[PDB]
Parts: C-alpha cells; sequence; structure tokens
C-alpha cells in the first residue's frame, strides 16, 4: 500500500538534498582553494588529494542512488522493493558520510587560514554539530546492520522507518554545518587585500 | 540567463567596465567566469567570481589590470579592464559554471561584448562609384576610410535585393575601415535601370546616396 | 598547464570524428567541451567526461584517460562543422584553461575557384586627388586564398590591405583586396593585376588607365 510508496517518494526527496547540499559544498570547496592560493597559507598537496578522493566519492554514491531510487520505483510500478528500500538507505547513509569527511576537511582548510589573517563562538557550534552529526552517523550505522541482519534472516518494516529519521536528521544538521562554513570563509575573504 | 552590455569603442589607456545581467536562477548560487577571444583567436580564462562569497580571482596574465565584481540585487557580474591597449580588442563573455553540482564546465554564455581599443576617431566614409564596364556585369560602391563599424549599404532604396554582396571591412594602417558592395546586374540594363547605392554609417550620422553609371566608351 | 589540441580534423560525413585534447594530469570530471560557430558563442557538448547537457544530440560522446579527453562525433552531421575547444582547471590553484581550438572540417562541398572583379579608381576619387584598386573575391572553397598585385609584370608589396576569408551565405567564401596608389602613380603604368591563387591555381584580373 502507501507505506512503502511513500518511502521511496521521501528517499527521493533525501536524495535531492544532498545533492543540492553538495553543489554548496562544492562552491565552499572551491572558494578555500581560491583563497589558499591568494594568500599562500606540502600539507595543502594531501588535503587537495583527500579532497578530490571523496569528492569522486560522492559523486559515485550520487549516481548509484539515482540508479537504485529509479529501481526503486520502477518495482513500485510494477522482496526485491524492501531489499532496494534498505540497500538505498546505505547508499544515503554512505554519501552523508562522505560528505562529513568533505565536510570537516573545509573546516580544516578554514582554520589554517584563519591562522593567518568572534571565532569561538564558530568553533563552539563547529564542535556542537560535528558531535551531533557524529552520533547521528553512528545510529544509523548501528540500524542498517540491524535491517540488513534481519533482511537475510516485522523489524524490518520498524527500523526501515526509524532509518528513515536517522538519515534526515543527519542531513538537517549537516544542511546547519554548511552554513557555518559557508560563514567561515565569508568571514575569511572580506579580510584579504 | 545571460545578457551583457553593448559594443563598446575606447581610446588605448581608458577603462571598460562590461556588465552580465543573470535572471531565472539563484544568484547566490552561481559560478562565474570572465573569458575573451581575440578576433580569430582562441578562447582565454580571464577569471572568476562566486557570487555568495564575492571575491573574484584571477589568471596571472590579467593581474592587477582587471576587477570582477557581482551585484546580489541586480543579479549582474562586472568585468573591469584598465590601461586599455590595442591587443586588448576582443569580445569578452561572462560564463556560467557549477549548474549542476558535479558540471565543471560552463554551461550559459552571454551573448559577448564587443570591445575596440583604437586611437582613431569617428568619421563618416567617403562613398565613390565602380562604374560597371565590359550577359551579367557588376558594379559596386567604394565606402572609404570611416570608423567605427559598422556602415551599411542597401541598393535603389532597398528595392534591389537580387545579387547584391556586401564585403566585409579591411581594417587599414590607418586605423580606419574601407568596405565595398557590389551588385550584379543584366549587362542589358546598363543604359536603362539607374542604380543608387544608399550608405548608412550611423556613429557619424551619415546617409550618403551615390549613383553608379556606366563607363563610357569614350 | 597547456591543453594542446590539433589545428585541425577533417571527416566524411557518416564517419566519426574525434578531436583530442592532451594536458599534465586532466582529473577525472574537468574536461569539457565546446562547440563554436563563426559569430557566434561557444556551446557546452560535453562535461564530467561523458556526458552530455540537456539537447545535445547522441552522436556527440566524451572520455578522459587522464592524459588525454577526447571528442567523438559518430555519424558527423553538415550541422557538427564548427571550432571546438576543450576546458579544465588545475587542480591546485583552480585557473582554467582553454585547449588552443580544433577546426573540424566536414568533407563532401566540391572545391570552387574564385569569382574575381577588380574595378579601377573612379573619376571623383582621382579628382579628390587619391587612387585606389579594388579587388572582390567571391563564390570559392574551400576558405583560403592568396592575393598578389601586380603593376606592368612587376609585384607590387606597397599599399595592398587584404582580409581574411569569410562565409558568405551558400558555405562559400568571400575576400577583398585593396592596392592604394596616388593619381600619378596610377596614371603612369601600363596596367594592374589582381592576382588570386586557389588550391594551387591562379586566376588574374587585369586594369588599364583611361
Amino acid at each position: 500500500m502507501q507505506l512503502l510508496s511513500g518511502i521511496v517518494q521521501q528517499q527521493n526527496n533525501l536524495l535531492r538534498a544532498i545533492e543540492a547540499q553538495q553543489h554548496l559544498l562544492q562552491l565552499t570547496v572551491w572558494g578555500i582553494k581560491q583563497l589558499q592560493a591568494r594568500i599562500l597559507a606540502t600539507t595543502w598537496m594531501e588535503w587537495d588529494r583527500e579532497i578530490n578522493n571523496y569528492t569522486s566519492l560522492i559523486h559515485s554514491l550520487i549516481e548509484e542512488s539515482q540508479n537504485q531510487q529509479e529501481k526503486n520505483e520502477q518495482e513500485l510500478l510494477e522482496g526485491q522493493l524492501l531489499s532496494g528500500i534498505v540497500q538505498q538507505q546505505n547508499n544515503l547513509l554512505r554519501a552523508i558520510e562522505a560528505q562529513q569527511h568533505l565536510l570537516q576537511l573545509t573546516v580544516w582548510g578554514i582554520k589554517q587560514l584563519q591562522a593567518r589573517i568572534t571565532w569561538m563562538e564558530w568553533d563552539r557550534e563547529i564542535n556542537n554539530y560535528t558531535s551531533l552529526i557524529h552520533s547521528l552517523i553512528e545510529e544509523s550505522q548501528n540500524q542498517q546492520e540491524k535491517n540488513e541482519q534481519e533482511l537475510l534472516e516485522g523489524q524490518l518494516l520498524s527500523g526501515i522507518v526509524q532509518q528513515q529519521n536517522n538519515l534526515l536528521r543527519a542531513i538537517e544538521a549537516q544542511q546547519h554545518l554548511l552554513q557555518l562554513t559557508v560563514w567561515g570563509i565569508k568571514q575569511l575573504q572580506a579580510r584579504i587585500l | 540567463q545571460l545578457v551583457q552590455s553593448g559594443a563598446e569603442v575606447k581610446k588605448p589607456g581608458s577603462s571598460v567596465k562590461v556588465s552580465c545581467k543573470a535572471s531565472g536562477g539563484t544568484f547566490n548560487s552561481y559560478a562565474f567566469s570572465w573569458v575573451r577571444q581575440a578576433p580569430g583567436q582562441g578562447l582565454e580564462w580571464m577569471g572568476s567570481i562566486i557570487p555568495l562569497f564575492g571575491f573574484v580571482v584571477y589568471a596571472q596574465k590579467f593581474q592587477g589590470r582587471v576587477t570582477i565584481t557581482a551585484d546580489e540585487s541586480t543579479s549582474t557580474a562586472y568585468m573591469e579592464l584598465s590601461s586599455l591597449r590595442s591587443e586588448d580588442t576582443a569580445v569578452y563573455y561572462c560564463a556560467r559554471y557549477f549548474d549542476t553540482y558535479n558540471n565543471y564546465g560552463f554551461a550559459n554564455w552571454g551573448q559577448g561584448t564587443l570591445v575596440t581599443v583604437s586611437s582613431a576617431s569617428t568619421k563618416g566614409p567617403s562613398v565613390f562609384p565602380l562604374a560597371p564596364s565590359s550577359g551579367t556585369a557588376a558594379l559596386g560602391c567604394l565606402v572609404k576610410d570611416y570608423f567605427p563599424e559598422p556602415v551599411t549599404v542597401s541598393w535603389n532604396s532597398g528595392a534591389l535585393t537580387s545579387g547584391v554582396h556586401t564585403f566585409p571591412a579591411v581594417l587599414q594602417s590607418s586605423g580606419l575601415y574601407s568596405l565595398s558592395s557590389v551588385v550584379t546586374v543584366p549587362s542589358s540594363s546598363l543604359g536603362t535601370q539607374t542604380y543608387i547605392c544608399n550608405v548608412n554609417h550611423k556613429p557619424s550620422n551619415t546617409k550618403v546616396d551615390k549613383k553608379v553609371e556606366p563607363k563610357s566608351e569614350f | 598547464i597547456e591543453l594542446t589540441q590539433p589545428p585541425s580534423v577533417s571527416v566524411v560525413p557518416g564517419q566519426t570524428a574525434r578531436i583530442s585534447c592532451s594536458g599534465d594530469n586532466i582529473p577525472y570530471e574537468y574536461a569539457s567541451w565546446y562547440q563554436q560557430k563563426p559569430g557566434q558563442a561557444p556551446v557546452l557538448v560535453i562535461y564530467g567526461d561523458n556526458n552530455r547537457p540537456s539537447g545535445i544530440p547522441e552522436r556527440f560522446s566524451g572520455s578522459n584517460s587522464g592524459n588525454t579527453a577526447t571528442l567523438t562525433i559518430s555519424g558527423t552531421q553538415a550541422e557538427d562543422e564548427a571550432d571546438y575547444y576543450c576546458a579544465s582547471w588545475d587542480s591546485m590553484t583552480v585557473d582554467g584553461v582553454f585547449g588552443g581550438g580544433t577546426k573540424l572540417t566536414v568533407l563532401g562541398q566540391p572545391k570552387a575557384a574564385p569569382s574575381v572583379t577588380l574595378f579601377p579608381p573612379s573619376s571623383e576619387e582621382l579628382q579628390a586627388n587619391k587612387a585606389t584598386l579594388v579587388c572582390l573575391i567571391s563564390d570559392f572553397y574551400p576558405g583560403a586564398v592568396t592575393v598578389a598585385w601586380k603593376a606592368d609584370s612587376s609585384p607590387v608589396k606597397a599599399g595592398v590591405e587584404t582580409t581574411t576569408p569569410s562565409k558568405q551565405s551558400n558555405n562559400k567564401y568571400a575576400a577583398s583586396s585593396y592596392l592604394s596608389l596616388t593619381p600619378e602613380q596610377w596614371k603612369s603604368h601600363r596596367s594592374y593585376s589582381c592576382q588570386v591563387t586557389h588550391e594551387g591555381s591562379t586566376v588574374e584580373k587585369t586594369v588599364a588607365p583611361t
């Protein structure tokens, strides 16, 4: 009935939020590399490699999630639905994890640049959201494990629904984290030249 | 989506500020570059601005001589180039990248703005007839020593269209342009049909009518 | 960092055209391609490495081995005739660069020798104390041509200005050449000529003072 269709629908929404967030992240990454060049602030080469590596990965994940979304929608238009819905939660969780590493690298970038050019309020906010997301990601990992285990051998439906709440909270918290790093970049640029 | 201000004609040493209006999307989610193309030449990256951050970055070639700004409330990106010189004559495009999260290419381009840098001053053309001689004959009009482009040429108050061919202008080493326009006509019509080229050079408010008669056989 | 493309590529219509673009380290998803027709803005044809934007014909494809971006057009059509550029970013300092461009020619249109008309100076110009001979050159393909002037069998270097050819309306090319003289210079030679050389064969038009 409408329970599973409603879950596939919300997963479409969540993948859209992740695409949008990725777009903003891209902007922030670009802005930092640009400021890095102008400010001149080997340890940055390896950061640039991690940025690029995790950015490829996020692009893969987004793509694979798009493919899985389509199949899931086909399965509704037409067991394998449950399986795919659970696989679609693992894809979204992975994307959130890779985006979180990316965010953390951008935060690092901002800290390096601000130690060349208050921020204590900013720091406190960064840590609060970082700790929260770390904990939401961890709860999502445990629920994913539980849901995968059940799917091999309901409890399943409950944890599937609970996993939708987990992912949504993590994204909403990432949104806040993004706004803070945007704030940080704007605050740094406003001080050069 | 991206519409730029119009053609500019500039003296060497002066400045030009080229604008680019963006509509249809959210201004803060844009990435902008400026790209120039000299005539017959390649595309050249000048600089970037991410309006959300509002700081510009430049190719070193143009470092210190170009300023790139953005205005949120008008949705406009600007490019100012100072201490102009003749080799700066080019078409300038604003372009937009990060169309989507993984589009590093430039998805939208404005129409381009022509910037002409010359020490020449506005001058109306001298118009001379190119008389038909020795069954189709060619006759024309030479539009000589004018500045700037463009000139337009009609024939017989627009009534003559068939066989009209207006050639692109030569740029002379004096900094002035010259052009020619020819019509192919029935040879047997030269003593009967009168032919008049109508020349319009708007920049200097010049309208000239020139009658082109057959060369005499005497 | 430099992107290098071949100056020119030529394809039989229906065959596949390939345009390469070599660099140091084109990171994956950084290569984009642009179509540009005379008088027009560039148009994005491939981004990422193999992504076509909405409205781009399926016959366009791209690849990236890290050292070479390739644009491919299977079943090339007339309308595919244009200049193509590749673009990319520096990995560290995020500057943009373009390839030098590639002029892609679609074969099929026949060779056409130029139609040339030479006019002498008019009376009115001679009375205005100036003299210019006008050489009009039209209806040629391919669009490369060379122009030389002679005064009485002897070549004339000074006072020559010729335009670089432009695409007409049909798909042929036009160009014009101009020789500047004083009235005295003009009136003291038996004849002047415009020599237009196209694909190793030369058309000549001669003119002579009243």
